[PDB]
RNA sequence: AUGUGGAUUAAUUCGAUGCAACGCGAAGAACCUUACCUGGGUUUGACAUGCACAGGACGCCGGCAGAGAUGUCGGUUCCCUUGUGGCCUGUGUGCAGGUGGUGCAUGGCUGUCGUCAGCUCGUGUCGUGAGAUGUUGGGUUAAGUCCCGCAACGAGCGCAACCCUUGUCUCAUGUUGCCAGCACGUUAUGGUGGGGACUCGUGAGAGACUGCCGGGGUCAACUCGGAGGAAGGUGGGGAUGACGUCAAGUCAUCAUGCCCCUUAUGUCCAGGGCUUCACACAUGCUACAAUGGCCGGUACAAAGGGCUGCGAUGCCGUGAGGUGGAGCGAAUCCUUUCAAAGCCGGUCUCAGUUCGGAUCGGGGUCUGCAACUCGACCCCGUGAAGUCGGAGUCGCUAGUAAUCGCAGAUCAGCAACGCU
RNA sequence: AGGAGGUAAAAAUGUUCA
């Protein structure tokens, strides 16, 4: 949101911080940090400067994140799907794509309620 | 020589056994030693059907297939012993395995 | 229960200290049939309690009892119109029931990050006569003693 | 309906199984050509009192032996009906087919042969209750015998409206299981549709 | 059921009967190993080609006494309707009611 | 030598007894490594505790089927049976104790309809 | 899904219909009835019609829907409301 | 997630509508199934069988066109003994065929009141009679169970019992199952020789019957308590559903009277749909967390399944899985030497969190001709609502509820969180 | 066996043939 190596994403253990980025979960952290020689087990308070350099070139050098994953996912969606595609037609409509009961229980994309 | 591992299987109890208690007649009867109508385990093959054709999933009907189960190593194997298990007839409820 | 009433079931004593009570609040503390971790959170809490204050828990347990069982309960009664709260004398079984169950129930609202911290902290200040198990009891005589012109249906 | 069949009930302890053979993987087949083979001879021979169709089979060989009260039209006169039906299961065969047939005792006693009787004979002219009535008579002076019950419900008399009635004698403990409750079931056919005749008897307990 | 539908299933039956020597199985075994050299047979448009019906993929296990699809049991070719009825009759050896 | 047998909800346990100290030998293990848990200790060691013979005789075992409870129930069945026939006079005070009693107690089979035995579904009357 | 050992499917009947069409350089409208072939880097310019259900459906085919499955440009059902 | 209503739809097949419909028929909807829609074909038909037919082929193998049905081509295309039986060929004729209608015409099957304990009959008696009595009354019982009385005497269906399973012990029994006692194993363990000791398996049998003791009670049923016993009082649970009701459900398992279609309301194929979605209901799963999540280590199960099926070691993958196929028709082998919750330790430290896992993007695997509609699984990424749920409402009395995982059927695959 | 009085507040309706 204001940097890719937020030098506090947060105050916890550096495998579960690095998870607050838009392309990092649980493995790629652990994988990560197995690649450089960061303890794991170690909070972000404890950080110093060189080892966010060497995670901040690892990660621009192996991966993605933030701005360039979610300008990816959005440009997946609408150009290589289509104005009209199937998963586009439903993506437009707000609809599960992947095969789903819309029937009962769609409301992660339908939204909250619309009761008529 | 070598001793044969005469299977019995059955869905009757009494005749399995009455079987059992025939082969082992006869092998004595020419002349062998065996340790005996050994009682194996017995499967359970369960089925549970609906009892009606169009509802009433709540009642049902459990069928069981209960194969019962004896096996016969006789020992001091004879060609007598051999043909005289090939030539006893038995039912056709029980059948017999060779080994 | 019609035709009469059931065997109350035999507890067994706790080998750690030998009381039928504190078995009782480990089968209280007990979900989902996890007795070993019910045993594991009665023991650690007790033994807080000792740490605490320097003493015997099952003692402070039982005076947190002393403290916390109700002698008298409303028991609801619906005569005509609205319905009658009418006070009652609670059996010494049920008075140790509620207790527990109180206990129990006051400390999984109450906020110490685990279970032993927050049991013990409730079974110390009801032994000392603060807790909200406490408070309980004082609500309960307060509605009965309220209630208690209607102690004459006595049923 | 809420009565199971007493055949069902009583199948290991007091009856018996109607397929005395044993497989594993040929059980499916086997199954298969056993109703082809009570489909066949129901359809044809119905005229005859067929009762029972024991079948054995041992993996070359299948005896089917019926139980008639009408050995005559069982067989033609030399046997050329039972060659002819001989031939036909010899197609639907298990390799080879054997078909020594049985004589009942008692057709009064037997109930799926009582309820044959009352099905005929009520869809022609005479009345369920005369049927009923004489079945039951016949059942309980045959002497094995210690109860009966008979039921014919449907469309009695060409009414326009459904109706089970049942006549009984003496004990039918479908409860108890130590109790040779014969039951027989026929489908009699009438111009106002089909009439269902059951038939419990009661022919007293069973050993051990 | 349906007459035309039991011996539907009878004829994918003998269709797999005829199209299963291996004019089905090559295909897949052929298709499975990481040494297939398929790249120049394509013989999956041979697969395609071949009746859709040669499968098993359709085939269906309907009763054999009525043609009951559902409720059908491998064991006895039966549906649960016919297994009722004749394991009561005593027609399925070993078959009785379990009680326990 | 002396063997007894326990069971306990299809837990079975073949107990060898010997003369010995208060030692355990469950399948090669001790009476702590199986069932860790005091309150499974307790339920073993009741029937020696009444008898008053805590350390006369070590126990070799098989445990076998079950989970702890059910195998620490027939332990505590089989060590009684094995007191009972060392030294039969001992028989009133542990069938008061009720450890001669093998707790006929099994799981209630499901059924159709139900979900758990007697959890029957959630029943609507709309 | 389609594991890429079995590689692509596309029925032959669409691939003897858009092979002729390239090595003879026309693109006519495919009358092609089976949707569920896969979409293979030989046609983006040739047209397909393939929903038969109820309706005719063209579909231009390009660069970007390669490898999608010809009937995700054919709807079936229709919906456009209460 | 699944089912339903409604609304959509070309179709969203049909049935099920309080209790007793709505994870129901569906114990397995991608094509099939499928009955529905659009379109393409077909018509004695997809399957039959009797009659006149002229043949030796019928038919199978390939090719071409077609979405396919199928059509059109080319191969290979009868025995029998002269009359043939079979096979088709058509002319058709009969007719087949209808998951087309009526479950208020029906059988069968089922549910349900309710496993409630009641429902009846003969004879006799009372009454003009419908009817009553019996079957009420006192007591007892889980029970119309039993006793004492009684114009009733009796009987029958139901109750109970006989059956299965579980619970204790004996006799036999040692294999593929067990391992106390011997040896051999030295890795990896009853692993092998061996042994019946133990268990276990499975055959038979004993056992629980208020049998005994004490007290209450008609001195009777029966009851309270105790002994002994594994169990004490229908031991626990199943199976078992009286006469009948709800013109309950099913003409879509089947069968079926009557009615309707017979170039189609049949039938073949293809495609699509049964999976829609502004919504509502219902049954469940997963959760909202610290009695917890994650990581590591370590234990304890039962029951069941497996032949064109289980599928092992080993190897490659991160991992679904690929390779290969040992060994097993299975008390052996496989389904890890089967668990999970659990126990120990570490970490997280009350946060929309290392909760939650939906949804979505990408990359894959497996099945199958084929995963767009429409499969499951794996990996990476994403990380929604949800802070224990209004009125109201449901289940449960003990190995129960709650929780944990396991297996099976259907089934290629799974939408199974379901059912058993 | 011998011996005062009580309380349930209100809480409706039911197309068809049957």
């Amino acid at each position: 949101a204001r940097l890719v190596g937020v030098d506090l994403p947060r105050d916890k253990r550096m495998e579960i911080a690095l998870t607050y980025i838009y392309g990092i979960g649980r493995t790629r952290s652990n994988e990560i940090l197995a690649a450089t020689g960061i303890d794991k087990n170690m909070r972000t308070k404890d950080l110093t400067d060189d080892q966010v350099t060497v995670l901040r070139d690892y990660i621009e050098g192996n991966l993605k994140v933030e701005g360039d994953l979610r300008r990816e996912v959005q440009a997946d969606i609408r150009r290589k799907i289509e104005i009209g595609c199937y998963q586009g037609l439903r993506h437009r409509r707000g609809l599960p794509v992947r095969g789903q009961r819309t029937k009962t229980n769609a409301r992660t994309r339908k939204g909250p309620k619309r009761t008529i | 020589g070598q001793k044969i591992r005469i299977r019995l299987k059955a869905y009757d109890h009494e005749a399995i056994d009455a079987s059992a208690r025939k082969i082992v007649e006869t092998v004595t009867r020419t002349g062998a030693s065996v340790v005996g109508p050994v009682p194996l385990p017995t499967e359970k093959n369960v089925y549970c059907v609906i009892r009606s054709p169009h509802k009433y999933k709540d009642s049902r009907e459990h069928f069981e297939m209960r194969t019962h189960k004896r096996l016969i190593d006789i020992l001091d194997p004879t060609p007598k012993t051999v043909d005289a298990l090939m030539r006893i007839d038995l039912p056709a409820s029980v059948d017999v395995n060779i080994q | 229960p019609r035709k009469g009433p059931a065997p109350k079931r035999p507890l067994v004593n706790d080998p750690v200290y030998g009381s039928q009570l504190v078995t009782q609040l480990v089968n209280k503390v007990l979900l989902e049939g996890k007795k070993s971790l019910a045993e594991r959170i009665v023991y650690g809490a007790l033994e807080q309690a000792r740490e605490k204050t320097g003493t015997d828990p099952v003692v402070t347990l039982k005076r947190a009892l002393d403290n916390v069982k109700p002698a008298l309960e409303v028991r609801s009664r619906r005569v005509g119109g609205a319905t009658y709260q009418v006070p009652v004398e609670v059996r010494p079984d049920r008075s140790t029931t509620l207790a527990l169950r109180w206990l129990v129930n006051f400390s999984r609202q109450r906020r110490e990050k685990t279970m032993v911290e927050r049991l013990a902290n409730e079974i110390l200040d009801a032994s000392n006569g603060l807790g909200a198990s406490v408070k309980r009891r004082e609500d309960t005589h307060k509605m009965a003693e309220a209630n208690r012109a209607f102690a004459h249906y006595r049923w | 309906g809420q009565k199971i069949n007493p055949h069902g009930f009583r199948l290991g302890i007091t009856t018996e199984w109607k397929s005395r053979w044993y497989a594993d993987k040929q059980y499916k087949d086997y199954v298969k050509e056993d109703v082809a083979i009570r489909k066949l001879l129901a359809t044809g021979l119905e005229r005859a009192g067929i009762a029972d169709v024991e079948i054995e089979r041992t993996r070359d060989r299948v005896r089917v032996d019926i139980h008639t009260a009408r050995p005559g039209i069982v067989i033609g006169r030399r046997g050329t009906e039972a060659d002819r039906i001989r031939a036909d299961l010899e197609k639907l065969t298990g390799k080879q087919v054997q078909l020594n047939i049985l004589e009942v005792k008692n057709p009064e006693s037997q109930a799926q042969l009582v309820a044959q009787g009352v099905a005929e004979q009520l869809s022609n002219r005479v009345a369920f209750r005369r049927a009923m009535r004489k079945a039951i008579q016949s059942a309980m002076r045959q002497p094995n015998v210690k109860g009966i019950r008979v039921q014919c419900s449907g469309r009695l008399g060409g009414a326009e409206m459904s109706r089970s009635e049942f006549y009984r004698e003496g004990r039918v403990p479908l409860h108890t299981l130590r109790a040779d409750i014969d039951y027989g079931l026929y489908e009699a056919k009438t111009t106002f549709g089909r009439i269902g005749v059951k038939v419990w008897i009661y022919k007293g307990d069973i050993v051990g | 059921a349906k007459k035309s539908k039991i011996v539907k299933n009878e004829q994918r039956r003998e269709l797999v009967q005829r199209y299963a020597e291996r004019r089905a199985e090559l295909k897949r075994t052929i298709r499975d190993p990481a040494s297939s050299p398929e790249r120049r047979a394509a013989a999956v448009s041979a697969l395609q080609r071949l009746p859709r019906d040669s499968s098993p993929v359709r085939l269906r296990n309907r009763d054999v006494v009525d043609g009951r699809p559902r409720g059908h049991l491998r064991k006895f070719g039966l549906s649960r309707v016919r297994v009722r009825e004749m394991a009561h009759r005593g027609e399925l050896p070993g078959v009785r009611k379990a009680s326990w | 030598p002396i063997q007894t047998v326990g069971r306990r909800k299809e837990a079975v346990v073949r107990v060898r007894l010997v003369p010995g100290t208060g030692q355990f030998n469950l399948d090669g293990r001790t009476l702590e490594n199986y069932f860790p848990n005091k309150v499974h200790q307790q339920l073993i060691k009741a029937p020696l505790v009444t008898v008053d013979r805590v350390d006369q005789f070590d126990i070799y075992a098989h445990l076998d089927g079950g989970g702890p409870s059910g195998q620490a129930g027939a332990l505590r069945l089989a060590i009684a049976r094995a007191l009972i026939l060392v030294q039969p006079e001992d028989r009133p005070a542990l069938k008061k104790a009720g450890f001669l009693t093998r707790d006929p107690r099994a799981i209630e089979r499901k059924k159709y309809g139900l979900k758990k035995a007697r959890k029957a579904p959630q029943y609507s009357k709309r | 899904p389609r594991s890429l050992k079995k590689g692509p499917f596309v029925d032959d009947h669409l691939l003897k219909k858009v092979d002729v069409q390239n090595e003879k350089n026309t693109k006519q409208v495919i009358k092609t009835w089976s949707r569920r072939s896969t979409i293979i880097p030989d046609f983006i310019g040739h047209t397909f019609a393939v929903h038969d259900g109820r309706k005719h459906v063209p579909v231009f085919v390009t660069e970007a829907m390669v490898g999608h499955k010809l009937g995700e440009f054919a709807p079936t059902r229709t919906f456009k409301g209460h």
